[PDB]
């Protein structure tokens, strides 16, 4: 009997912090993910900047160019500040600290979540560096080379180059913003997947204490929620002291934890 | 401070005081979505979801009354996680009709 109940509460104790954990894991993928919309959303009007600067025979450079120019530069300072300020519980999500490290693996930094009460049960995250020199045309090493990275970007050159020039015409500076764009989405989607396994393994979570404790987990949906509520509300009205007895068991210390 | 509360609080006080705490975490939840703070959020979620499983875990399930108590609380507590993984305030504004129509009906029920 004593080794039955212990075996139960451990198994719920284990569920109940796994279930946190994998929580916790997806807020911090949340605030991953929310950063990262603001700077593909910031990509997008560098885009619409870029398209509007290139039409120099009626633009002035010194003025609608420099002007135009202006704008990108404090856009993209933007997403340095999106990749520097970015942080959940302390922890820079955006900045590399978390990166894939290729050429010096014992480098890596991962981001760990820990899904289930037992060895072996993480999840491991990487996240890319997601600041405005990170992001752009990148070589065969996954490098970006002078003049490629959404930090370089500079429409006046426009004025004085023809849209095919190599590097610095229209037509090179737009592909380094659609790459930056292009980057961003997939780590965007490649977090996107990470959340979704989270919210596999906390509805597994949940289903498996369900099942453990004998839940009653019929309610289903909001409607029958709703109405089930107010049946249980008038009942409580209607038997008070059944009420009492029902529920009134609680242990002052686990209140007091609980309301911290 | 508050530890006098608890400890000076009848059983049926104590319950109380969690249907209002859990109220409280939906609602700085509920603020932090708005504040779009996922990890302020995820914190107070947690907190009202621990409190309803302690309220369920606490049911004496001889009384009759239990049953219908213990599927609703049940619900809230999916009802709530999927709040927090769907980012969704207005779960967390059913959540807590919810909790205030047993918070309110406990204030009555523990009058005598």
């Amino acid at each position: 009997g004593l080794a039955i109940s212990e075996k139960m509460r451990g198994q719920i104790r284990g569920l109940e912090m796994a279930s946190k954990n994998s929580q916790d894991g997806i807020s911090l993928i949340q605030t991953a993910e929310g950063a990262l919309t603001e700077t593909h959303a910031i990509l997008q009007r560098v885009r619409e900047l870029v398209v509007q600067a290139g039409n120099t025979g009626t633009q002035d450079k010194a003025t609608d160019l420099q002007s135009i120019q202006d704008e990108i530069s404090a856009l993209t300072d933007e997403i340095d500040g999106i990749s520097n300020r970015t942080e959940f519980n302390g922890k820079k999500l955006l900045d590399g600290t978390y990166k894939v490290d290729t050429a010096t693996p014992a480098n890596q930094k991962n981001l760990v979540f820990q899904i289930g009460a037992n060895a072996t049960q993480q999840i491991s995250v990487n996240i890319e560096d997601m600041g405005a020199d990170a992001l752009g045309i990148k070589e065969a090493d996954g490098s970006i080379a002078a003049l490629h990275s959404v930090n370089d970007l500079d429409v006046t050159k426009f004025a004085d180059n023809a849209a095919d020039t190599a590097d610095i015409g229209f037509d090179a500076q737009l592909k380094v913003v659609d790459e930056a764009i292009n980057q961003v989405s997939s780590q965007r989607a490649k977090l996107g997947a990470v959340q979704n396994r989270l919210e596999h393994t906390i509805n597994n979570l949940s289903a498996s204490g369900e099942n453990l404790t004998a839940a009653e987990s019929r309610i289903r949906d909001v409607d029958m929620a709703k109405e089930m509520s107010e049946f249980t509300k008038n009942n409580i009205l209607s038997q008070a002291s059944q009420a009492m007895l029902a529920q009134a068991n609680q242990q002052p210390q686990n209140v007091l934890q609980l309301l911290r | 401070y508050q530890q006098n509360s608890v400890n000076t609080a009848t059983p049926g006080e104590l319950t109380l005081m969690l249907y209002n705490g859990c109220l409280k975490f939906i609602r700085l939840a509920a603020q932090a979505i708005e504040n779009d703070d996922m990890e302020r959020k995820n914190e107070n979620l947690i907190k009202a979801q621990n409190i309803i499983q302690e309220l369920n875990f606490t049911l004496n399930r001889n009384i009759e009354l239990s049953a219908s108590m213990g599927a609703m609380y049940d619900y809230m507590y999916r009802r709530l996680v999927q709040a927090n993984i769907k980012n969704d305030t207005g779960m967390l504004a059913e959540v807590e009709g919810y909790v205030t129509d047993f918070r309110d009906a406990w204030k009555q029920a523990i009058q005598s």
